[PDB]
């Protein structure tokens, strides 16, 4: 469910890598 | 920093008379790697300019029958890292060395499949067509409207689209449309702006 | 929209 | 146009043969002038047909040089390809390795490298209100950093019109005559610098 | 030539006239 | 001004016949 949270915000980097 | 093939060109190919072969090699890696092609057996010779994440694809078009086997090496380069694969194309068992003649469809031979960067940073997505006659580049956007040269965006001399000081609104799937008389080709570069 | 990209990105990146 | 002319002519022609003085660094230069923004490309070997792009006003004189920084195991031919529009010309250099060597053949010289600007425009003529992209392409290890000087010689700052790209190319937009002059590329890294001047002349009009 | 062109802008047409 | 022999230099390559 990366897309739902990370994409929507959208997230930045380290948050993305944390996912993964 | 890293660099990995995501698509690798096959290590051997067999040509077919009357046919046009497109070799495709793509990679993902840090800070805008750059793909380059060279033909022949070379040991370690060097080129061509020494002055965020990106997945970039590039292809080589063999549009004329071979008179001998040849090797085409696709070279990827970001910063310290450098990676390579080769394809050997055997000529068919059945005019060699004569580019097929008359109009040819555009094939987009250099594009970026996915681009990640930090907001406030200017990015330049590329479209390099290979097509005869010479094709025309029109750039669609995230909501599929033709680009206007607003100084927000600028389509460059080479077909590369320059999105200055990216922001969230800008995130999405940008498309390149190359058209000439005998057809079209199209490619979408994702864009995702990360934040500091 | 962006759904697939990160996953498509995801495999490669990590 | 049209069926032509689209032209292309050699201003500086690479020499037909060179001898690699041992542990030498040989830089081969070819420079050419023609219509549109020509492109120089280098390839090693003997090749029949060739492949550059392909994504198709103005008259431009372009320089490009190839840097061999390692000792050759065997003779090699270095070919410079020039292509504006439907034209193509090429010139070739065969570089003999030295008679004897105290070095490993085919091993890039190790060490710091002073910048060399390998790709520059000596003269750029285009019509007023046209956008131009001047290049500086450096070959320096460590990686060099490009500063651009205008005709006045004042450093260049990001703005409307003048703008410096990631490639090192300087992009001037909707050019006026106020812009005419000589523009300088300074490439500098930890060991030193090299410089290039790109003469620009906006033409008018028609009008 | 230079005086003709450099002092003011020159047309592409105008420059050709100079060619011998 | 600055163009000076830049033009002259350009022309000699540029035309069929040069000066």
């Amino acid at each position: 469910g990366v897309v739902d949270s990370c994409c929507r915000n959208s997230c930045s980097f380290s948050t993305l890598r944390a996912y993964c | 920093d890293w660099l990995k093939f995501t698509k690798t060109p096959p290590t051997k190919l067999q040509q077919a008379d009357g046919a046009t072969i497109e070799i495709v090699c793509e990679m993902m890696g840090s800070q805008v790697p750059s793909i380059q092609w060279v033909v022949g057996h070379l040991p370690r010779s060097e080129l061509d300019d020494l002055d965020a994440i990106v997945r970039v694809r590039s292809s080589h078009i063999i549009d004329h029958v071979l008179s001998e086997a040849r090797t085409y090496t696709c070279v990827g380069r970001t910063g310290s890292k450098t990676i390579y694969a080769s394809t050997v194309v055997h000529p068919p068992r059945s005019t060699p060395e004569k580019t097929y003649p008359g109009a040819q469809k555009p094939r987009i031979i250099y594009t970026e499949k996915t681009h990640l960067d930090l907001m406030g940073s200017n990015i330049q997505l590329p479209c390099r067509v290979h097509a005869r006659p010479r094709a025309e580049i029109t750039w669609l956007n995230n909501e599929n409207k033709e680009i206007v040269q607003g100084h927000r965006h600028r389509v460059l001399a080479n077909g590369d689209l320059l999105i200055s000081e990216i922001k969230w609104e800008d995130m999405g799937n940008y498309k390149c449309i190359a058209r000439n008389v005998v057809g079209k080709d199209t490619a979408d570069t994702f864009v995702y702006p990360v934040l500091n | 929209a962006c759904g697939p990209a990160l996953m498509d990105m995801l495999r490669v990146a990590c």
